[PDB]
């Protein structure tokens, strides 16, 4: 499931 | 071979452009029309701290081989990653750029870029995934130091020297830049916060933590010093090549995408190295919400398989907290892990307990005999101390996932506790407010039990359930067990 | 002289009882009917950590004089404080209990208790307040060590030995028990948390801080070890008597109800001593919401006077942060502080900057140039990051006063910031969402200004104001001047 999240 | 400024960007990108009227997000899950407008070497703001903009490093730094893997990347974004490397890095520190084409539909995406100075392209003849692709890149690398980047990044001013400086001084450091944000809709480059460290909850999904007030205060004398991090994001890092080999590269049986970052972060820390984030090094990345490519069969399952391979090798008994957060993962087959286990023995790695105590102490860990742990959720609200202390009432606020006043456990002694305070039934009369009091293992007024498929909390020996109907006008109460929504409560981890 | 168990509690308490139908909170601001039901030596739960209950306590320790001041205390509560001392303490460690009657309406409240073993009573012939009353007690004390308790406390098992152990080893330590809660409505005794330290915000009102996760983790190997504290609550502590004298007792010109906890905490730390909380020592206290007695000056005004006298002597330039939080205090006369200043010189005390760096580093100090600080309120909602980071939207949730994602500042550079992130006008078109981005003084997209009597936020150089109408369906937006915001 979901991608690497944003800093 | 062509020097990058002589490369014909319009010829390369043009031909794959978004056709008239078509959806500009479909191919890449970011706005290709906006990406294609940009010059290959477009100017971006300098997001580095003031002190970086004059500071330094040594004068003989080892050169690096830059490895970039891609599968059906947008031409404009790939070209721009490559030229940001060539333009922003001192030439003598770039040995080569190795492009690993991981079975893209069109082999020309990669091959056309082989004309550019220092670019070598390697095409996988079938789909291999980012882990096996990165390793193919690393195996072909000629330089002493490896650099990995995703295929939609943009390097900023003097991004490289601060990274190399660290590994040149100590080859057991694995180091990353602060990762700036390239917006997936408009492609604006946005400076990220420098006060973050990498981390994760017990579901083993990567997340960003703010540093503690204590950590920030200890850095006031040098605010651009390296930041030790429990975990790297995973796509952008620099590592001594031989150290990468000795430590076991990556686990070759992980597929497609996810959580090789987890695996390598545990392995480095447990086996004697360190992980750092380097504030003076800035690189932008196109963060997106969805994967644009296929997973044989299904991203959910592949991510869980990969994650299991990491947990079963590195986490010892603490893997059971992962399975408490993601119980469906127990049914996912993960294959043979023997050579990874033999690798751990051969390297003399410390146990995961050591990692938690010394590397990630701020990850909150359940007591071995806890029945449940985490937040206590009702809809989008969470059980909250309201900052109260003993003899105070308790309430709800919107769940914030920051822990603190929304952190609780259900203990072996059947108490619902925060710190050394426990939910206490001070009065059994329906409608009575409950209070926080010091936990007393004998005190029967503090005993609670889950019921109805772990969906509610009943006071042991009674027909009273925890109830939020009074929350905003006094606090949580005890009420006769019944079908109301205000009596629904779930812990985030269930043992 | 009578042994405490032989004392006739019903005779002592039973005239002064709440008459039929009358308000049981009026006299004391706690429930007197519920207090009067209790036996003078009623059983209370042992709230100590497991490890405390196994320790065998030294008893080869210096004895103490216990000083208890009171003004119109409920007979049942005062008796109970005295007997909890006599019952729970080894007899040889109690030299005496000195009751300082601070001009109670009825002198018999105190005098009838003088029959009890070890009890001495001192009556002030006019109202003096707790600071001068405590000093009168201390001056009369015969023992080497002083113990102070409020007149509505209940000592628990082996409360005293762990306190005396500390000051016997090092006389510059001033030590307190963990203070359990005696509920002001039902009088149940409730175990307090052991994970607290004392502290204060810039308004100089005492408050309890949780220890940090880091502090708690360091203590895992000895969870009942002394806790160093920046400040004591003030009413329950043990101190070497000669040390109390040498350090300047209390400021004799403070009145009624102080301030004095603040003053003595600063003085001890700055002048070479320490403050501790001792987990194995447990004593209950009737916490109340209002004072039941009169204040000639204040209470608002007397509290500010006393607090002034502390700030002006001990805080150096940092007093200006107190006045920034409580500007009305600048108009409150506070009298002569000369002998307190001469005391500070004479003792060679460190500056307040030292105290902040070394004793209370976690107290956040607005070394400026901030225009505003805190939560940004709209009705019952607060500006909230939603846990988002750079390039994320921003929103509202209900105000929780816990800080964290609802903490913001308006800087000298005119930016609205959380950590190193700033509210950024990414697009000037009305209805555009704003985003969080790394702060740059430059970025004119990050500049904001208060308007209309600090009731709204306008984007500098535009006719755009911060607007919540989009909050639950995208995030906060910029809109032509839901636009009400207050720090
Ligand atoms: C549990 C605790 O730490 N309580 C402290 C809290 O006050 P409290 O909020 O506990 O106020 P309180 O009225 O209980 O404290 C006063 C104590 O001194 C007595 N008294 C009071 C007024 C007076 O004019 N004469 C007199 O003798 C009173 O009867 C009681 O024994 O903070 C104060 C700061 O000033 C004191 O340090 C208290 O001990
Ligand atoms: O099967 C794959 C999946 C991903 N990638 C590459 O691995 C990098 C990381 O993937 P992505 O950017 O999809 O992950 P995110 O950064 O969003 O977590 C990108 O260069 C991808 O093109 C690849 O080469 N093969
Ligand atoms: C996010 O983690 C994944 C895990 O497969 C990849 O390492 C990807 O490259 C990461 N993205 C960033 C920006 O590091
Ligand atoms: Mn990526
Ligand atoms: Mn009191």
């Amino acid at each position: 499931d979901s991608t690497t999240p944003a800093p | 071979k062509v020097r990058w400024p002589d490369f014909n960007q319009e010829a390369y990108v043009g031909g794959t452009m978004v056709r008239s009227g078509q959806d500009p997000y479909a191919r890449n899950k970011f706005n290709q029309v906006e990406s294609d407008k940009l010059r290959m070497d477009r100017a971006i703001p300098d997001t580095r701290h003031d002190q970086c903009q004059r500071k330094q490093w040594r004068v003989d730094l080892p050169a690096t081989s830059v490895v970039i893997t891609f599968h059906n990347e947008a031409r404009s974004a790939l070209l721009r990653t490559v030229v940001s490397v060539l333009k922003k890095s001192p030439p003598h520190l770039i040995k080569e750029i190795i492009l690993v084409d991981d079975y893209s539909n069109d082999p020309e995406d990669g091959a056309l870029l082989g004309k550019i100075e220092k670019v070598r392209v390697l095409r996988n003849d079938r789909r291999e995934g980012l882990m096996r692709s990165r390793v193919r890149g690393a195996d072909a690398a000629q330089a002493k130091v490896l650099t990995f980047l995703d295929s939609h990044c943009e390097c900023n001013e003097h991004w490289l020297e601060p990274l190399l400086e660290r590994v040149a001084e100590d080859r057991t450091r694995v180091v990353s830049p602060i990762i700036d944000v390239i917006n997936m809709d408009n492609f604006q480059y946005v400076g990220a916060s420098a006060d973050l460290k990498g981390g994760f909850d017990w579901n083993l999904v990567f997340k960003w933590d703010y540093m503690t007030p204590e950590q920030r205060r200890s850095r006031q004398g040098n605010p651009v010093a390296p930041i030790k991090t429990p975990m790297i994001a995973g796509g952008l890092f620099v590592m001594d090549k031989f150290y990468f080999e000795e430590l076991g590269k990556y686990d070759m049986m992980m597929d497609v995408w996810g959580g090789e970052n987890l695996e390598i972060s545990f392995r480095v820390w447990q086996c004697g190295g360190s992980l750092e984030i380097i504030p003076c090094s800035r690189v932008g990345h196109v963060f997106r919400k969805q994967h644009p490519y296929t997973f044989p069969g299904g991203s959910g399952t592949v991510f869980a398989r990969n994650t299991r391979r990491a947990a079963e090798v590195w986490m010892d008994e603490y893997k059971n907290f992962y399975y408490a957060a993601v119980p469906s993962a127990r049914n996912v087959p993960y294959g043979n892990i023997q050579s990874r286990l033999e690798l751990r023995k051969k390297l003399s790695c410390k146990p995961f307990k050591w990692y938690l105590e010394n590397v990630y102490p701020e990850l909150r860990v359940p007591d071995h005999q806890d029945i449940a742990f985490g937040a206590l959720q009702q809809g989008t609200n969470c059980l909250d101390t309201l900052g109260h202390f003993a003899d105070g009432v308790v309430g709800v606020y919107e769940c914030h996932n920051a822990g603190g006043n929304q952190e609780w456990a259900l203990t072996k002694e059947k108490s619902v506790k925060h710190m050394d305070l426990c939910l206490t039934v001070v009065d059994r009369a329906p409608g009575s407010l409950i209070k926080l009091q010091g936990c007393r293992e004998d005190d029967s007024r503090q005993k609670w039990e889950q019921i109805e498929g772990n969906s509610k909390l009943r006071h042991v020996g009674s027909n009273l359930c925890l109830d939020s109907r009074t929350a905003k006008s006094g606090g949580l109460s005890v009420e006769v067990c019944g079908p109301a929504l205000s009596q629904q409560w779930k812990f985030t981890l269930n043992l």
